[PDB]
DNA sequence: TATATATATATGTGTATATATACACACATACATATACA
DNA sequence: TATATGTATGTGTGTATATATACACATATATATATATA
């Protein structure tokens, strides 16, 4: 298993290391036939665009990876990078420099370790930053990476520790994430929690964890989503929760109000909500490599998923109070 | 953002409440805009070109929205804002407290009913005691043609608030 | 297994190029319908294939690109 | 800078009303959580 | 798809604990609101 994901960011250098089985230290036949020299699998995984283990993704696969592109995007924006990977019998060290222009031959030794490490220096100047990073740029980037690690720590399984700059990442639950995001707008607040389950495989294999805060001092609706490990910002899972909560909120608002005539919509229903949704959804697609937006039929959730009624009731209560 | 800044200014101007704070959602939720043209130097977030990428200051430095358009827009939006202030928040309510209607109020024998307006609630306790003499007073009134309401203590005079 | 793909097979399998390769819910999907000499923009409340709309879009934007490219020219 | 509004506060002796909490227990209303199934 | 089955609320009584609010009446002062001047 992967028991840890160590991420670090220091003096501009960025590093990430995991401890499951390493990348196969083996010659890639077709890649060598193309290159007319000896090419090993990590070199394909890191230097060959449209290449990886997800070119043929299954419909049930909940990995974010799909394109065989991301790693080479990291290499192409690196002044220098070091791929190190060990499979329990050998260790493999390859240096990939000058935005994928210099690919040094790898060095293969015996080792009984098992892990994968990417270590690199981005081209901060080419990308608009100071060289070296300014105090503000450094602090901003560290904070952002630290945030991403906290998100991993909520998405990753329970035998896996997420480290950032060697400290473990606290936030192993969507409640922890909700509290982190609302520590200032709404400290000491009530966290509505739900585990949204489905009844049919593959969806029943992947429950969605949800935590929501409801506050009058929230100015607009807001969500944080980690889906399949991706911090995406748009997707019909959000709309599923929004519409369900709204239907209940409208019902109980017309009930509780003895005015009995006013008509509220989703913006009224939801503008005081902050939601965190974390988990896996099989069979989704994206709108580009960045994976900002997941693509899915809305009915996937209407057919398969149910939001627990206790969570809906709690939420509707808080929202109608505010109304 | 430009429309919102103007809308907030004129809303606080036009409102004599002078305390309420509205944001961009209030400002803009009644707007439908079409924007068409060319912008040099933009970038996208993928091949699909769903989202263009640019520094916000490009527009803050270089572009200006004509003020006549901003004024027209702000006018329409604040009209709606005041309508939602007069309405929504200050919408229709319900019946008042301490009120016992008669069985024949506003009907086919509406004119022959009385409203026994009393001064507090102990007086209404007396009137409820007395309008329910069932068979001990066949000549007295009851709730078939009588109602009850409280005057709240001392009435406000209208001869010097008008 | 580690596989190397070409553009062709990649573009047929992968949604990064034009969007999803099957029908999904497209938020804000609109179309133009004629009602007695009047054009109305109406929502399409049915799932459609983003990549399918993209292949129309790619050609159409190539044409409007040519139009801008030639608008200050002789032909 | 001017003449002009209309609402706004405070004093004593009067006229009317409102509302939160503890403590015990029989009883009423609301799910909801399963368990056979179907 | 009906069934129970264990959850959660909810007023109610006497004797306690601590508060809240509308109105009338005269006159001097006030702080911002308003024309039209321009």
């Amino acid at each position: 298993k992967v028991t840890y994901i160590k991420i670090s960011f220091d003096k501009g250098v960025f590093s990430c290391e995991n401890d499951g089985p390493g990348i196969p230290i083996a010659k890639h036949e077709q890649a060598s036939l193309i290159a007319k020299r000896d090419v090993y699998v990590p070199e394909v995984a890191s230097c060959h665009f449209l290449a990886g283990t997800n070119i043929n993704k299954a419909k049930d696969c909940i990995k974010g990876g799909t394109n065989g592109v991301g790693l080479k995007l990291a290499m192409v924006h690196s002044q220098w990078a070091i791929l190190t990977t060990a499979d329990g019998a050998q260790k493999y060290v390859q240096h990939i420099n000058q935005r994928l222009d210099i690919i040094e031959p790898p060095t293969i030794t015996p080792s009984r370790e098992m892990f994968t490490r990417i270590e690199l220096m981005p081209v901060y100047q080419e990308l608009g930053y100071a060289e070296p990073l300014s105090e503000t740029e450094q602090a901003d980037l560290s904070a952002w990476i630290y945030l991403r690690a906290c998100q991993c720590a909520a998405y990753v399984g329970k035998g896996t520790t997420i480290y950032y700059n060697d400290k473990p990442c606290r936030t192993g639950s969507v409640m922890a994430l909700a509290k982190m995001y609302t520590l200032l707008s709404a400290p000491n607040s009530t966290i509505h929690t739900a585990t949204i389950k489905a009844d049919a495989k593959p969806y029943s294999l992947h429950p969605l964890q949800v935590a929501a805060v409801v506050s009058p001092k929230f100015k607009k609706f807001e969500h944080v989503s980690v889906i399949n490990g991706v911090n995406c910002v748009k997707g019909e899972h959000v709309t599923f929760l929004k519409k369900t909560i709204n239907e209940m909120v409208v019902k109980k608002f017309q009930q509780t109000i003895k005015d009995k005539n006013r008509k509220t919509t989703l913006r009224d229903s939801c503008s005081n909500i902050f939601i965190v949704i974390v988990g896996s959804i099989p069979g989704i697609e994206w709108t580009g490599q960045r994976k900002d937006e997941l693509s899915i039929a809305e009915n996937v959730f209407k057919t398969h998923y149910s939001i627990p009624s206790s969570f809906l009731t709690s939420m509707t209560k808080s929202i109608v109070d505010i109304l | 953002k430009t429309i919102n800044e103007m809308v907030v200014k004129k809303f606080q101007q036009t409102i004599k409440d002078k305390n309420r704070k509205t944001t961009l959602r209030d400002s803009c939720s009644n707007i439908f805009i079409v924007i068409v043209g060319s912008i040099p130097g933009i970038e996208w977030t993928g091949q699909r070109k769903d989202e263009l990428s640019i520094a916000e200051n490009v527009f803050k430095t270089h572009y200006s929205i004509p003020s006549s358009f901003l004024t027209s827009m702000t006018k329409s939006i604040v009209d709606i804002l005041l309508q939602s202030i007069s309405k929504k928040d200050n919408h229709k309510q319900v019946d008042v407290d301490k009120y016992t209607r008669a069985r024949n109020a506003g009907g086919k024998r509406a004119q022959d009913c009385m409203l026994l307006a009393a001064e507090g609630d102990s007086a209404l306790s007396l009137l409820r005691t007395g309008l329910t003499l069932g068979k001990s007073n066949p000549s007295g009134p009851s709730f078939d043609f009588c109602g009850m309401i409280s005057l709240g203590g001392v009435i406000m005079n209208a001869c010097k608030k008008v | 297994a580690f596989e190397i793909s070409d553009f062709k097979e990649h573009a047929k399998k992968k949604s990064m190029w034009a969007g999803a390769l099957n029908k999904v819910t497209i938020s804000g999907l609109m179309g133009v319908f004629t009602e007695d000499e009047d054009l109305m923009a109406l929502p399409i409340h049915r799932d459609h294939c983003p990549a399918l709309l993209k292949i129309f879009d790619e050609i159409i934007v190539n044409a409007t690109d040519h139009e801008r490219a030639c608008h200050n020219k002789t032909k």
